[PDB]
């Protein structure tokens, strides 16, 4: 069931990352500008499973931003 | 900073404040009492 604690750090890792970009969503939703001068892009998370070596059921990575 | 974009730059205030109340030195108008102790000035001066 070690595979279970694989699973289960990953979702809480992505379920985290998904929090954090809401809660950076939500401090900027009157931003007017950046570094650079461009305005502020909302994020959004991508969920992929994690299967690699697991067949099609596996834990849950994000992907990207 | 050092600097298109928009001034960056926390700078803020704290209220506002009575400095001093002026009083304004115009020629008022003149009423019309018969007693003859009463006198008006044309211009700046004051009684002592």
């Amino acid at each position: 069931l070690l595979n279970i604690f694989d699973i289960a750090g990953s979702a809480l890792a992505a379920q985290s990352k998904r929090l954090n970009v809401a809660a950076s969503n939500l401090a900027n939703a009157d931003s007017v500008t950046g570094p650079d001068g461009q305005p502020y892009r909302a994020k959004q998370v991508v969920f992929q499973v994690d299967a690699a070596p697991g067949q099609a059921t596996g834990g849950v990575k994000v992907a990207s931003v | 900073g050092a600097q298109t974009t928009l001034p960056s730059g926390l700078q803020i205030g704290t209220g506002v404040r009575p400095v001093a109340t002026e009083r304004l030195h115009s020629q008022g108008n003149l009423s019309q009492t018969n007693n003859s102790k009463d006198v008006a000035i044309k211009g700046q001066g004051f009684f002592q």
